[PDB]
């Protein structure tokens, strides 16, 4: 019975996974960049109160 | 001689006008929220110490 290989899995890895992680590695970058983002709006959010 | 007598800037009026136009930056020192006052605080400290 079944039909399933190993071989697969370990080779989708090496090769497609790791152009995945390059992707993951930017939304790190992403969470860095709504800090500063955000912190910019607050300045301006008194800016435009005054 | 010249001897030292107090001397600070205020501005005219007149003048705030424009003051206000020209500065369009975030103010490090300003008197703002928490944030800008825990700088100011370390900044003060190294203020009088120079002095």
């Amino acid at each position: 019975n079944n039909n399933s290989a190993l071989s697969n899995v370990n080779s989708d890895i090496y090769f497609k996974l790791k152009k995945l992680e390059k992707e993951y590695e930017l939304l790190t970058l992403q969470e860095d960049y709504i800090k500063d983002e955000q912190r910019h709006l607050k300045r301006e959010l008194k800016r435009a109160q005054e | 001689t010249f001897l030292h007598l107090p001397c600070t800037i205020e501005a005219e009026e007149a003048e705030e006008i424009g003051v206000e136009h020209l500065l369009r930056d975030v103010r490090d020192q300003a008197a703002g929220g928490l944030s800008i006052r825990l700088t100011n605080q370390l900044k003060s400290l190294k203020g009088l110490q120079s002095k």
